[PDB]
């Protein structure tokens, strides 16, 4: 099966540069154009470039042409866009995309995209707290952590449904995140209900237990 | 959306048989124009004292006047003017040619007599080739010295710097390219081909 | 370049009705534009290509039409995964270009926010800061207010709000919004309220608690 | 085996009389000298009086003479004993007993007791209420009823362990009374406890599903 | 008559251990006497009979001597089952006569009541009275005080108390008290409380609501 | 006196015994002045202290103090055949109480007083002799229990007491029988009821 596997989320400073990677599988690496598209929060597609990896020519928009460098291992069957002097406006999402269908190709297979930031900030973990009051609604509050993203689930993934994890809100360099569960009144208190919060830039892992309040 | 095409009083569009076609009744602004749910002859025909109907053409006002003679109805082609109005007709007439050897199709070929015809090549007296294995050349235009193959070279060449200036003209994506073997890609790499 | 716009910006449409997206482009392009359906948190997925043409394991109910400068993508008939946002990308010429998208809304039956108020938690606490939050679960239509209030005065400063999009299985819109103060202040007052202003009701859906 | 079943509860205005009943089985009813004995809530044993069923001869205490009448029905193998003009003293709890191991006999078995209430007050029924506040303690209220006894049993007798039901309390004419069950966080509310009353005086009964406050 | 005493009136004893009580007859009666257990809300139940002799079915830790005017029932080994009141009764002439009992306990580790407090229902409310009950549950040993607080006022009116005897399996003793009052009395105040004073704690345990 | 006695005479049980002149128990139970208690020495163990005439121990003719109680003092309460004891002065038992006289109320006045005992039947302080009441047939009456009277060796004339003849010496009263006495002629037993309980042949 045909798969565009991404680099995994970068954090980056102004003024540096980041490497993001695109290995292709399930296909002749060699025999399709593979291109990059930005995307900025919740905002329009942006087409980059493309690169054809057999002779590793090259085409830029000219709006990056300043921005972006792009290469090939044929070898490994990856693909590599270089982003360097970077500013706040690099902050965006990444894909990688196979051209397919000519002559004028469509952009047929994606990858997952790689988010990069770019930021002074420095890296901080999440306080994780409980939140507790026919159904009842329970959550846990991700508080003052940095860079994006989160990941919560909510006992080791046995509850999915009844779920709202919310979109991410910055306030000076750190992210507040709440989510949300929604079990019937006889599981809880009665069995045990759990958010497992991971912050992979950190390594930080917390499990929280919620549990009833005065 | 997909055309009917039939002839009918009507579509908006005027046909043999019908002065003017402004719609049915309540699709029909038209104040020089009778509609379609108008008698038999008052069908699709111009209502009285008036010149002629803006469905019929470009060259009529809003108010059912002929344009005057001057008056822009259409616009530049490649290879053609501006249409003008005659003053005596709703349509616009068929627009004059541009010169010969104006610049056509991304300045692949070149306008004679009004068309859009064989290649910018010709405009120095040089004659099209096709570039034979560089592979990004396969998709430049090339020329030759007339009647001799072995000239050839790209648009962009050192070779024709009198002519081209040194910029590249390249290919159509979709033009046939290495002899025959292939056709050009939007980025103008060379796709072999088979049949 | 060649540029694209598409019409409307959203669009909203009931279950099995049909639905259709508009794209311009600011030159004759032929048939040379394709479409993509992208969902939240998604990459983008190739629907249609060459504009009226299938892409295999695509649902049958979407189509396209179009030639020239003017092109449509079809929804016959909708359903609730069908919430995306939809682009048009042209190939005619690179750098290639994307419309900026036009976003579906699935219409449902009313529902009113379920609402939740939490106080700050011991860890919390201890740590010296207190944050109160409020969920606004499940509503339909989308648009609501909030308000804090602190012992019955309005709060409008530490409040941070969030929005889900619309959720796929449900046809919902959820809301959460946090008040975060230092230990100190929370610890001043007594009675916290948070109360929403929805469609659904004349008066705001209000939940409370005092510090205990 | 021997066995003495008795008449349930009487209540009966001052004036007024009772025949209590003892029914004798498991034994030749005719061999063994029958008891009465009289307790008052809570206190002593009095022993009233004595019956030989096979003549039907009887000892009575002096005290009781101008009280109590014993007689058998040597055929239901049944013993009765008469209280007449009833008043309040008389109010208690009454007993047969078989007389046994002789010439001075123990009382070898006895009825379950029928306990005699003398009062002018008319029978009224329990109103019934739910107390509702790791385990938790839920109760029944049972209110403002006469006379004696009521019956208080959760679901059904299911419930069995953690329940106190207290003694009834007598204010003016009306008893109360409140039952007491604990049971763990987890089945309450999740699972249902239910208390069933029943005042067999006014064929009253009751089920009140406890609920939360 | 033949007029008998026990002694003593009330006895206490800890499990596996050894109680012995007494029973005096006010002329000789040799061994005509006879020794009776009853258990709550239990019939009489026949223990020993003139006076050592033993009743088929009776445990064997059960026995008895005496003679003349003087007669001794025994326990060996206690268990809590055996918490019940003791009667001797004589059988030498009628009328006969039965000492006025003697009450066993059985010792246990102490125990603080579990203390509930409950508010009037709304059936009750409805009906126009309002009564607050309060146990004191499962303490040991016996003696305890209960107290009423209506806003922090102390209320003697309208009380009426109720004590269990001792728990067979559990060996501990219970308490309910109850409050009652007019439904208009009643919704003059706020806070209603009930306060249990018992040798396990210093200080007493207090158990509340406000009327919601 | 709850339980069983060792039946050994021991010096330190409260009872006098051979070779012993008093005893007052070991010195935990001692109230006594006059006697020196069990757990002291041998040779005194169990013997008057010097100057000390008698121990209350001994008998209750002797005082608390020591002293033989004077002669006509009352040691003992009267019997139903006997009178009070009283103290001849010159010990500390209570010597035999005397006899009432003969044909005096007995046994609950069922026999009667013969040389300060108890005897025969009330029957014969009227010159009747006792006799059973007897059943008809298989079949049993009150009377089983009843002290009955006969005109003397004339069994014929076995009645109640209570009945209309004896009327002269009884006036119509039944007496009745002591429990446990022999009934129907010695085939049963008369229990607290005063009924004659059938007992087993061949005893
Ligand atoms: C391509 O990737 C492989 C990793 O397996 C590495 O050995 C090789 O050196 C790479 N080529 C280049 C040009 O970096
Ligand atoms: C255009 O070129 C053709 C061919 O040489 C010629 O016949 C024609 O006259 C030209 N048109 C003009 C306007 O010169
Ligand atoms: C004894 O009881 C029975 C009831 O089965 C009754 O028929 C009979 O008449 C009773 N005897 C008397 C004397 O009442
Ligand atoms: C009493 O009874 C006997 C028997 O007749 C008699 O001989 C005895 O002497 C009597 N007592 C007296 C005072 O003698
Ligand atoms: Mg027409
Ligand atoms: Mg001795």
């Amino acid at each position: 099966q045909v798969q565009l596997e991404e680099s995994g989320a970068e954090l980056a400073r102004p003024g540096s540069s980041v490497k993001l990677s695109c290995k292709a599988s399930g296909y002749t690496f060699t025999n399709y154009w593979l291109q990059w598209v930005k995307q900025r929060t919740g905002q329009g597609l942006e087409w980059i470039g493309a690169i054809y990896p057999r002779d590793g020519d090259a085409k830029y928009s000219q709006k990056f042409k300043d921005k972006a460098s792009l290469t090939v291992n044929e070898s490994s069957s990856t693909a590599y866009m270089h982003l360097s002097a970077l500013a706040s406006e690099d902050s965006a999402v990444y894909y990688c995309a196979r051209a397919n269908y000519g002559l004028y190709y469509a952009m047929d297979r994606w990858g997952q995209g790689t988010s990069v930031t770019v930021s002074s900030a420095k890296t901080t973990p999440p306080s994780v707290y409980p939140l507790a009051p026919s159904m009842v609604t329970l959550g846990c509050l991700v508080k003052g952590y940095f860079p994006e993203p989160v990941t919560v689930t909510w006992n080791s993934g046995s509850l999915s449904s009844g779920v709202h994890t919310f979109p991410a809100v910055l306030q000076s360099d750190l992210y507040t995140l709440s989510s949300s569960v929604t079990v019937p009144s006889s599981p809880w208190p009665s069995e045990t209900v759990t958010c497992n919060v991971a912050h992979p830039a950190s390594s930080t892992k917390v499990d929280k237990k919620i549990v009833p309040r005065d | 959306g997909l055309a009917s095409g039939q002839p009918i009083c009507g579509n908006g569009m005027v046909e043999q048989g019908e002065e003017c076609d402004c719609g049915y009744s309540d699709q029909c602004k038209d104040e020089c124009c009778y509609d379609a749910n108008q008698p038999e002859g008052k069908k699709c025909k111009l209502k009285p004292g008036k010149q002629c109907s803006p469905s019929q053409g470009p060259c009529c006002t809003a108010h059912c006047a002929f344009k005057s003679k001057t008056e822009k109805c259409r616009d530049d082609s490649d290879c053609a003017k501006e249409g003008i109005c005659n003053g005596i007709t709703a349509l616009c007439p068929a627009s004059d040619p541009k010169p010969n050897f104006t610049d056509c199709n991304r300045h692949t070929q070149v306008c004679i007599n009004g068309q859009c015809a064989g290649s910018i090549c010709e405009k120095h007296g040089l004659e099209e080739c096709t570039c034979a294995s560089d592979d990004k050349e396969l998709c430049h235009v090339c020329c030759m010295k007339k009647m001799e193959p072995s000239t050839c070279a790209s648009t962009g060449s050192v070779q024709w710097n009198k002519y081209f200036l040194g910029r590249t003209i390249t290919l159509q994506p979709g033009s046939p390219c290495n002899d025959f073997r292939g056709y050009c890609d939007v980025f103008m790499r060379c796709r072999g081909s088979a049949s | 370049d060649i540029f694209l716009t598409q019409s409307p910006a959203n669009m909203s449409v009931s279950p099995g009705e049909r639905v259709s997206f508009s794209c311009r482009a600011s030159q004759n392009i032929g048939t040379n534009i394709h479409w993509y359906q992208q969902r939240t948190n998604g990459s983008p997925r190739l629907l249609i290509k060459y504009a009226s043409e299938s892409i295999s394991g695509i649902p049958s109910r979407f189509s396209g039409s179009g030639s020239g400068t003017d092109f449509i993508l079809s929804i016959n008939t909708v359903e609730s995964e069908d919430i995306a946002v939809y682009f048009c990308q042209q190939s005619n010429r690179w750098p290639f270009t994307f419309g900026s998208g036009t976003k579906l809304e699935v219409i449902r039956a009313d529902a009113a926010p379920t609402v939740s108020i939490f106080p700050p938690s011991s860890e919390q606490l201890t740590s010296g800061g207190a944050s109160v939050v409020c969920f606004l679960n499940n509503f339909y239509p989308k648009d609501i207010n909030v308000k804090w209030k602190i012992d019955g005065s309005e709060r409008q400063n530490g409040v941070l709000n969030s929005w889900t999009d619309q959720d796929s299985k449900d046809s919902t819109y959820s809301m959460s919004s946090t008040l975060t103060l230092t230990k100190d202040e929370y610890e001043r007052h007594n009675s916290y309220t948070c109360e929403a202003t929805h469609k659904t009701s004349t008066s705001p859906i209000v939940k409370s608690f005092n510090r205990n």
